[PDB]
C-alpha cells in the first residue's frame, strides 16, 4: 500500500545524491502519479499496477522518442516487489534501459558508477534480474553483464582451475549457466545477441569471458570467428579462449556422437585459426608459460574425455596446438629450452597413456582365417599422432614408434606375417 | 604500526607475493571499506616516509643505502616498501617505526632526567595506541601555548617590551604533552622472518645452553658403529637424531637416561628398527650433539667405502684434488694423528658451513684449511682442539678441503679394514 | 581409501611436523606438549578423536590438492618419480620404505604448516583438557571445519608459530580460535562502518554478525553456554587487544569492560528488537570502541601506581562493584588520590611529588571535560570527589 511509499521516497531521495536532478525529479513525478491514480483506488494489487503503468509509459518515451541508466536503475529498486508477474514482456525493455548503448569505454562505467555507489545491494538487484529474465527470452540479459562486472573486482590472471572455477573466471557467481548452456539445440539466439552487441567488448574485461561461457559448444567456433575483429585489437584474448575451452571440456562427458566430434573438432581448428592468424604477440609480455600450461590441461582433458579410438582426431588437434604454439614461440634462452623440452615431455605422456589406454588385450585378431585389427582406426590413429611435426631433437618419433612396435610384437609371427599381406596393411 | 601488524598478519610468508605495487595491493580487496582504511594507513606512511626520508639516511640506527631514500614515495612504488623485513627495501618501515621510537624515547628520557629522575612506565611496541605516544599539534596546542607566555611591560618612562618565560613554556609544554609517556620498548616490533632454515650452529648453542653436552663415550662409539654397518640403518639413526634434536632445541631435559623408555616408546613413536634402537641403548641425552656429528661423518664416510659420490651438495668451489708435495705434507700429518676426532670435526666444519652457492662471501677458497679449522673449533672453545690440530700443514688451502677429508676417512678405512 | 593407512601416516609425520615449529622465543615452547596433545587426539578411541581424524584428513586432502595443482604432471605421478630416485630407494632400503618415506616427506609440512594454525595461543589444550565443555570443542570442530572461515596456507625449515595473546604462565585461551573471532568481527566493524551511518552502526553490526555462519552456529548453543562464551571471549579479548602484567589487573579490566558492555546494552531505550541479542560476540567489541579512552586510562592507571588493585579490592567488597555502568576508571582516580592524600611527604619530600607528578596525567584526563561522554549521576559524584 501506500506505506511504501515513504520508504521508496527516501531511499530515492539517497539516489538524489550522487547524481544531477535525475532521480528525484522522478521521486516527484512518482508522487504525482500515484495522486493521479488515488481517484477511486482498490486494494494493493491496484497500486503497485498503476505505478508500474506510469514507469511504463515513462520508459516508452525513453525508448521511442529518445532512442537512461538511471531510469533503469531506479525501476530495479521499483520492481524489487516483483511487480511485474503478467508485465513479464517488460523484462525486453528494463534489459534495453541497461544495455550501456553508447557506453563504449571502462572509464564511462567510472563515470557511470555513483548513482550505483555501493557495490553489493544493486549488484543483487542485477544478478536477481539476470536470473529472473533467464526464461524462454533470456536474449538481452548479456546487456546487463558490463553493468554488475562495474559492480564486483578486477579480472583473474592465473589459469584454468589452478585458483578459480567457471564462475570466478567468467564473472557470473550467481548464474546457473553450466546447466544452461548444455540443453537441445534452440539457443543459438544468445550468440545472434552476440552478434549485433559486439562493441560492448571494449567495456568488460569479463564479458568476453562470460559471452564464451554462455554459448552452447556447438555455435562456440562462429563465435570464436566473431572474435577475430576484437582479438585483433587485444591479441592476449587467446588464452581466454583456451580457458574457456579448457572449462567446458572436462563438464562434458565421453564425446559420443558425430556431431559433438565435429563441435570440437571445429573449437580446436578454430583455436588454430586464431594462433596463426596473428603472431606470438598472443605471448605478449612474457605469457608463454600460461599457454602452455594451458594447452597441456587442455590435452590432458580432451585425451580423457575421447575413447572411442575413432576420435583421434581431437586430441589430434589439441597436440598439432601444442606444435603451433611451440613452433610460433619466441626463443630467447636456456628457459625456453627447458620449457619446450618439458611441455613436449608431458604432451607425450598423456599420448602415450591415452593410446595405452584405448588399445587393449590385443592388437590384430584372426578368429576366421581372415586376420584383422580389431581396432578398425588403429593404424590411421598412429600415422596422425606420429606425423605431426614436434622438433627432432626432442622425442615423439621413437617413443611412439616404440610402442607401436611393442604391440606389433606381441603378435606370432605367423599372424604378424599373414596381416601384413591381407590388404590392410 | 597497525598497518604493519595487519600485513605480517596477512603475508607471513617467503618469496610469495604477488603484487607489483602498492595500488596493486589496495586495489586487490573485495571489501570497500578495508580497501579505505588500507589506503588511508599506507597514505599515512608515505606522508610520514617523506617528511622523514633524510634524518633516516644520516640519523637513523637503521643504516640503509641510499637508493631507499633519494626518491619520494608515491602509491607507484614497490609493494615490499611497506612490509616490515630486515633485509632489503622493507627496511624501510622498520627504519620509519625504530626512528619514531628513538624520537618518542629520546624526549621521554630528557623529561625523566631533567626532573623525574627515574621512570619504570615502559610499555610495548606491540601494543602502542593514541595515548602513548607524544602527541600535539602546532595551531591548536602550541601556538596558543606560546603566546599565553609572552609577556608585555610598559615602564613608566615609556616602552613595550615582550619577554618569553622560557621556564614557564618548558613547563607547560613538559607538562601536557611529555609527561605520562611511557617509554616504548622495541619487543613486540611486527616483522616478517624473511627465512625458511636457519642453520644448525645456532640450534646447537640452544642445546648447549639448556642442556649438559659431552662427548661420546668410546664403547657408545663402538656399539654403534656396530650396530648401524647398514647404510639405510645409518640413514634412520641420523633422521631419529636429527627430529630429537629439533625437539630439544625448544626445551631440554635430564642428560643422564636417553629419552627412548619414557617418551620415546610411550610417546607414541612406534615406527623405528630394532638395530637403530640397539645403537641408541648405551647413550644418554648429553650425547646429542655428539651423536649427531658421530652419524653424519659415519653415514659420509659409507658413502665413500662403497664408491659412490659423497658430498654432491657442497659446491666444486671446495672439491679439487691435492697436488703431490701437498699430499705428503698432509701424509705426514696423518702418521702422528688423532683421525677418529680430526675428520669428525673436519666433517662437521664442511656440513655446516659449507653449503655450495654463496659460501666464499664468508668461507674463501684461499685461506688455509688450518687456520679456518682452529677458528671454527674455537667458535665453540672445544676441548678436541687441544690435540695434534696445531701439527696440521699450514700451507693446505680451503679449495682442497673435500679431499683432505676424503683422504683421511680412507686412511681411517684402510687401517681399520687391513689391520682386522 | 585402502591404498595407504592415513592415520597411521599421519601418526607418523606429527613428530617430524611439530618439530619444524618454533615460538616466538619466550613463550614456554609447546612442541613436547603439541606431540603429546596430537598423539593423543589422533586416535579414534571415541567419536571425538574420529571427528578430529575426519577433518585433519580433509585440511590434508585440500592443501595437498592446493599444492598439486601447481606441481607439474611429471612430478604429480609420485610413485614413478619415486622408482627412478636412485638415492631415495638407495637410502630407504625396501622399495615400499621409499614410497612411504616420500609421501612422509609431503606431508610432513603440510602438517607442521596447519599445527601452526590451530595451536597458536595455546588452542589445542581447549581440545585436549579433561571435561572441557561441549561448547568448547563444538566451536573449535566447527571454526577448524571451515576452510574459507580459518584459512590455511603452505610454506628442513622453521615455520614460526606466531603468539597473539602473550599470555602469562600457561594461561592459553579460554574460547577456541580468539585471533580469527576478533579478526573476524573487526572486518565486519569495518565493513558495517564503511556501509551504515554512526546511528545504526550497532544494530548494522550486531545483525551482519547473526547472518554469517560463525553468527548462526552460536545462536544454537542455549543461554547457559552463550554467558559462558562472552564471558570467555571479554577475558580472551583483554588479552588480545590489552596487556595485563597480573592477573587481578586482568579481571578488574574484565569487570570494567562488561560493565562497559551492560551500559551500552542500556543506552537506547526500547528497541526491543537488537537486545533480541544480547549476549552476542559484537557486543565486546561495540564495548571496547565506545570506551576506549577510559579502559585505556584505567589500564594506565593500573600500570603506573598498582597498589591502588588492593585498594579496589577492598572497594569492591565495599560497593559489589562493576554494575551496568563504567566506573573503575572514577575509583580508580579515587582510591589513588586518597593514597596520595594519606601520604603526605613519608617515603621523601621528594618521592611524594614523584607520585604526584606520575598520577597528573591520568587524573587530570579522568576529571576531564572530555573524557565522560555520557554517565548516571554516581560516576560524576565520584568525579566530584576526585576533582
Amino acid at each position: 500500500x501506500x506505506x511504501x511509499x515513504x520508504x521508496x521516497x527516501x531511499x530515492x531521495x539517497x539516489x538524489x545524491x550522487x547524481x544531477x536532478x535525475x532521480x528525484x525529479x522522478x521521486x516527484x513525478x512518482x508522487x504525482x502519479x500515484x495522486x493521479x491514480x488515488x481517484x477511486x483506488x482498490x486494494x494493493x494489487x491496484x497500486x503497485x499496477x498503476x505505478x508500474x503503468x506510469x514507469x511504463x509509459x515513462x520508459x516508452x518515451x525513453x525508448x521511442x522518442x529518445x532512442x537512461k541508466l538511471t531510469l533503469g536503475l531506479s525501476i530495479l529498486f521499483m520492481v524489487e516487489a516483483a511487480e511485474f508477474t503478467v508485465p513479464k514482456k517488460d523484462l525486453d525493455s528494463l534489459c534495453y534501459l541497461l544495455i550501456p548503448s553508447a557506453g563504449s569505454p571502462e572509464a564511462l562505467h567510472s563515470d557511470l558508477s555513483p548513482v550505483l555507489r555501493i557495490r553489493q545491494r544493486w549488484r543483487i538487484y542485477l544478478t536477481n534480474l539476470c536470473l529472473r529474465c533467464i526464461d524462454e527470452r533470456c536474449d538481452r540479459w548479456l546487456g546487463i553483464l558490463p553493468l554488475l562486472h562495474t559492480c564486483m573486482q578486477k579480472s583473474p590472471p592465473k589459469k584454468n582451475s589452478k585458483s578459480q572455477p567457471e564462475d570466478t573466471w567468467a564473472g557470473l557467481e550467481g548464474i546457473s549457466f553450466s546447466e544452461f548452456r548444455d540443453k537441445a539445440p534452440t539457443r543459438s539466439q544468445p550468440l545472434q545477441f552476440m552478434q549485433s552487441k559486439m562493441a560492448l567488448l571494449r567495456v568488460d574485461e569479463y564479458l568476453f569471458r562470460s559471452w564464451l561461457s554462455v554459448v552452447p559448444l556447438e555455435s562456440l567456433s562462429s563465435y570464436l570467428e566473431n572474435s577475430i575483429d576484437y582479438l585483433s585489437d587485444v591479441p592476449v584474448r587467446v588464452l581466454d579462449c583456451l580457458q574457456g575451452i579448457s572449462y567446458r571440456l572436462p563438464g562434458l562427458r565421453k564425446i559420443s556422437n558425430q556431431n559433438m566430434k565435429k563441435d570440437v573438432e571445429n573449437v580446436f581448428k578454430m583455436l588454430m585459426h586464431l594462433v596463426d592468424i596473428y603472431q606470438h604477440r598472443i605471448f605478449g609480455e612474457n605469457l608463454l608459460q600460461i599457454y602452455l600450461t594451458e594447452c597441456l590441461t587442455l590435452h590432458e582433458t580432451v585425451c580423457n574425455i575421447t575413447a572411442n579410438h575413432q576420435f583421434f582426431e581431437i586430441p589430434a588437434l589439441s597436440a598439432e596446438l601444442i606444435c603451433k604454439l611451440l613452433e610460433l614461440s619466441p626463443p630467447g634462452e636456456k628457459s625456453y629450452e627447458d620449457l619446450v623440452t618439458s611441455t613436449l615431455q608431458e604432451a607425450l605422456a598423456t599420448t602415450r597413456n591415452w593410446l595405452r589406454s584405448l588399445f587393449k588385450s590385443r592388437m590384430l585378431s584372426i578368429s576366421s582365417a581372415y586376420v584383422r585389427l580389431t581396432y578398425s582406426e588403429e593404424m590411421a590413429v598412429w600415422r596422425r599422432l606420429v606425423e605431426i611435426g614436434f622438433p627432432e631433437k626432442h622425442g615423439w618419433k621413437g617413443s611412439l614408434l616404440g610402442d607401436m612396435e611393442g604391440r606389433l610384437k606381441q603378435e606370432p609371427p605367423r599372424l604378424q606375417i599373414s596381416f601384413f599381406c591381407s590388404s590392410q596393411c | 604500526l597497525a598497518l604493519q601488524r595487519d600485513l605480517v598478519k596477512q603475508f607471513q610468508n617467503v618469496s610469495r607475493v604477488e603484487y607489483s605495487s602498492i595500488k596493486g595491493f589496495i586495489h586487490s580487496h573485495s571489501s570497500d571499506g578495508l580497501r579505505k582504511l588500507l589506503h588511508d594507513r599506507i597514505t599515512i606512511f608515505l606522508s610520514t616516509w617523506n617528511a622523514l626520508r633524510r634524518s633516516l639516511e644520516t640519523n637513523g640506527e637503521i643504516k640503509l643505502p641510499k637508493d631507499y631514500c633519494c626518491s619520494d614515495l608515491d602509491l607507484d612504488a614497490e609493494f615490499e616498501v611497506i612490509l616490515p623485513r630486515r633485509q632489503g627495501l622493507g627496511l624501510c618501515g622498520t627504519a620509519l617505526v625504530s626512528y619514531l621510537i628513538s624520537l618518542h624515547n629520546n624526549m621521554v628520557y630528557t623529561v625523566q632526567k631533567f626532573s623525574n629522575e627515574d621512570n619504570s612506565y615502559s610499555v610495548d611496541i606491540s601494543e602502542v595506541a593514541d595515548l602513548h605516544v607524544i602527541s600535539y599539534e602546532v595551531e591548536r596546542d602550541l601556538n596558543p601555548l606560546i603566546l599565553s607566555n609572552c609577556q608585555y611591560q610598559v615602564q613608566q618612562g615609556g616602552e613595550t617590551s615582550q619577554e618569553f618565560d622560557l621556564e614557564k613554556i618548558q613547563r607547560q609544554i613538559s607538562s601536557r604533552f611529555l609527561q605520562g609517556k611511557p617509554r616504548l620498548t622495541l619487543k613486540g616490533i611486527p616483522t616478517l622472518v624473511y627465512r625458511r632454515d636457519w642453520n644448525y650452529e645456532h640450534l646447537f648453542m640452544d642445546i648447549k645452553n639448556k642442556m649438559a653436552q659431552s662427548s661420546l663415550p668410546n664403547l657408545a662409539i663402538s656399539t654403534i658403529s656396530g650396530q648401524l654397518q647398514s647404510y639405510s640403518d645409518a640413514c634412520e639413526a641420523l633422521s631419529i637424531i636429527e627430529i630429537t634434536l629439533g625437539f630439544l632445541s625448544t626445551a631440554g631435559g635430564d642428560p643422564g637416561m636417553d629419552l627412548n623408555v619414557y617418551i620415546e616408546e610411550v610417546l607414541r613413536m612406534c615406527d623405528q628398527t630394532a638395530q637403530v634402537l640397539k645403537a641408541f641403548s648405551r647413550c644418554q641425552l648429553r650425547h646429542i650433539i655428539a651423536l649427531w656429528q658421530f652419524l653424519s661423518a659415519h653415514k659420509s664416510e659409507q658413502r665413500l667405502r662403497l664408491n659412490k659420490e659423497l658430498f654432491r651438495e657442497i659446491d666444486v668451489q671446495y672439491k679439487e684434488e691435492l697436488s703431490t708435495q701437498h699430499q705428503r705434507l698432509l701424509g705426514t700429518f696423518l702418521n702422528e694423528a688423532g683421525l677418529d676426532a680430526f675428520l669428525l670435526e673436519l666433517h662437521e666444519m664442511i656440513v655446516l658451513k659449507l653449503k655450495g652457492p654463496r659460501a666464499a662471501n664468508s668461507f674463501n677458497p684461499n685461506w688455509s684449511l688450518k687456520d679456518t679449522l682452529v677458528s671454527y673449533m674455537e667458535t665453540k672453545d672445544s676441548d678436541i682442539l687441544s690435540e695434534v690440530e696445531s701439527q696440521f700443514p699450514e700451507e693446505i688451502l680451503m679449495s682442497s678441503c673435500i679431499s683432505v677429508w676424503k683422504i683421511a676417512a680412507t686412511r681411517k678405512w684402510d687401517r681399520q679394514s687391513r689391520g682386522g | 581409501s585402502q591404498f595407504l593407512d592415513t592415520t597411521r601416516l599421519v601418526q607418523s609425520c606429527v613428530q617430524g611436523a611439530v618439530g619444524m615449529l618454533r615460538d616466538q622465543n619466550e613463550s614456554c615452547a609447546r612442541n613436547m606438549r603439541r606431540v603429546t596433545i596430537l598423539l593423543d587426539l589422533l586416535n579414534e578411541d571415541n567419536t571425538r578423536n574420529a571427528s578430529f581424524l575426519r577433518e585433519s584428513k580433509m585440511r590434508l586432502h585440500v592443501l595437498l590438492n592446493k599444492q598439486e595443482e601447481n606441481q607439474v604432471r611429471s612430478l604429480k605421478e609420485w610413485v614413478t618419480r619415486e622408482a627412478a630416485n636412485q638415492d631415495a630407494l638407495q637410502e630407504a632400503g625396501t622399495f615400499r620404505h621409499t614410497l612411504w618415506k616420500r609421501v612422509q616427506d609431503v606431508v610432513t609440512p603440510i602438517l607442521a604448516s596447519m599445527i601452526a594454525h590451530i595451536d597458536r595461543d595455546g588452542n589445542l589444550e581447549l581440545l585436549a583438557q579433561p571435561d572441557s565443555p561441549a561448547w568448547v570443542q563444538d566451536l573449535w570442530m566447527f571454526i577448524y571445519s571451515d576452510i574459507k572461515f580459518l584459512n590455511i596456507s603452505l610454506v628442513m625449515s622453521f615455520i614460526l608459530v606466531q603468539s597473539h595473546m602473550n599470555l602469562l604462565k600457561d594461561a592459553y585461551n579460554a574460547v577456541p580460535f580468539s585471533w580469527r573471532i576478533r579478526d573476524y568481527l573487526e572486518e565486519l566493524w569495518v565493513q558495517a562502518q564503511y556501509i551504515t551511518d554512526t546511528e545504526g552502526l550497532s544494530k548494522k553490526f550486531v545483525e551482519i554478525f547473526q547472518k554469517t555462519p560463525l553468527g548462526v552456529f552460536l545462536a544454537q548453543f542455549p543461554v547457559a553456554q552463550q554467558q559462558k562464551l562472552l564471558q570467555s571471549y571479554l577475558k580472551d579479548f583483554l588479552l588480545l587487544t590489552m596487556k595485563v602484567s597480573s592477573r587481578e589487573e586482568l579481571m578488574f579490566l574484565q569487570m570494567a569492560l562488561w560493565s562497559c558492555l551492560r551500559e551500552l546494552q542500556e543506552a537506547s531505550g526500547t528497541p526491543d528488537e537488537t537486545y533480541k541479542f544480547p549476549l552476542s560476540l559484537p557486543w565486546v567489541h561495540l564495548a571496547f570502541q565506545h570506551f576506549r579512552t577510559r579502559l585505556q586510562n584505567f589500564s594506565r592507571i593500573l600500570t603506573i601506581h598498582p597498589q591502588v588493585l588492593s585498594s579496589l579490592s577492598q572497594a569492591a567488597e565495599k560497593h559489589s562493584l562493576a554494575g551496568c555502568e563504567m566506573t573503575l576508571d572514577a575509583f580508580a582516580a579515587m582510591a589513588c588520590a586518597e593514597m596520595l592524600k594519606g601520604d603526605l611527604l613519608k617515603p621523601s619530600p621528594k618521592a611524594w611529588l614523584q607520585l604526584v607528578k606520575n598520577l597528573s596525567t591520568p587524573l587530570e584526563l579522568v576529571c576531564s571535560e572530555g573524557y565522560l561522554c555520557d554517565s548516571g549521576s554516581m560516576t560524576r559524584s565520584v568525579i566530584q570527589e576526585v576533582r
